[PDB]
């Protein structure tokens, strides 16, 4: 996250964090039951092998909270390619489940039609992650999160060195330098109504990180409310 | 729907909510049947 706040303790409980086999992490998750994280597709390729950790707010430190799962079944969305990036989501069921508490909960997946008219509509989301302070920079140790503006799409095609599907949407600044970056990619993006925050997005990709002209671009969940369903359904 | 999202806490006249919530009496609130209900930010 390049900008943004860290986290204050239980305020992004649905944070994972995929960690490689060194132990170190490179994509982000969301938290959907005590079984299954949501991811995205592209992280998949970044590991050969790897684990999901939850509880985790500062990678330096083992904290109270603190646990790791192992990847039972991998669900990606058949239609990814890195040749356009659509369908960039990917559905991991833990192999033992996951135990509620502080900071660790899952984020709400809303309704289809009421998504797109209520939860879409809104200002703003926030999108978190361990992922790089800056473009060329490292990787956070501490877990930050970032209130991001919903970009209009067509503002966002004309921005896009890439083209920009049904199945992602645009979300940051324009020339502001806050945006979410290599790292946070998985992780989650959500969007509060009233006092509940429900999944909105994946955090996808983007050219570059803050760059002026360019926005963050997720993949936008809403189209995939029943593939989630029937994942998650086995 | 289209206005006040129907006085709903959640989901849109008739409210509804997400898995681990309840509908309200007033049907329109939504009650949380477990101490870590989805999208709610934790506290000790
Ligand atoms: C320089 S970096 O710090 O090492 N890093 C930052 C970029 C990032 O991810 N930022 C980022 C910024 C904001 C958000 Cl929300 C997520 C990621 C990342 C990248 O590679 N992005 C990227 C760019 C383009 C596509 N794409 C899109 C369509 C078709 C084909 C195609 O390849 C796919 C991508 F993976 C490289
Ligand atoms: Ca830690
Ligand atoms: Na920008």
């Amino acid at each position: 996250i390049v900008g943004g706040q860290e986290c204050k303790d239980g305020e992004c409980p649905w944070q994972a964090l995929l960690i490689n086999e060194e132990n170190e992490g490179f994509c982000g998750g969301t938290i959907l039951s005590e079984f299954y994280i949501l991811t995205a597709a592209h992280c998949l390729y970044q590991a050969k092998r790897f684990k999901v950790r939850v509880g985790d707010r500062n990678t330096e430190q083992e904290e109270g909270g603190e646990a790791v799962h192992e990847v039972e079944v991998v669900i990606k969305h058949n239609r990814f390619t890195k040749e356009t990036y659509d369908f960039d989501i990917a559905v991991l069921r833990l192999k033992t489940p996951i135990t509620f508490r502080m900071n660790v909960a899952p984020a709400c997946l809303p309704e289809r039609d009421w998504a797109e008219s209520t939860l879409m509509t809104q200002k703003t989301g926030i999108v978190s992650g361990f992922g790089r302070t800056h473009e060329k920079g490292r990787q956070s140790t501490r877990l930050k999160m970032l209130e991001v503006p919903y970009v209009d799409r067509n503002s966002c095609k004309l921005s896009s060195s890439f083209i920009i599907t049904q199945n992602m949407f645009c979300a940051g600044y324009d020339t502001k330098q806050e945006d979410a970056c290599q790292g946070d990619s998985g992780g989650p993006h959500v969007t509060r109504f009233k006092d509940t925050y429900f999944v909105t997005g994946i955090v996808s990709w983007g050219e570059g990180c803050a760059r002026k002209g360019k926005y963050g671009i997720y993949t936008k969940v809403t189209a995939f409310l029943k593939w989630i369903d029937r994942s998650m359904k086995t | 729907c289209s206005l006040d999202n129907g006085d709903c806490d959640q989901f849109c006249v008739v409210c509804s909510c997400a898995r681990g919530y309840t509908l309200a009496d007033n049907g329109k609130a939504c009650i949380p049947t477990g101490p870590y209900p989805c999208g709610k930010q934790t506290l000790e």
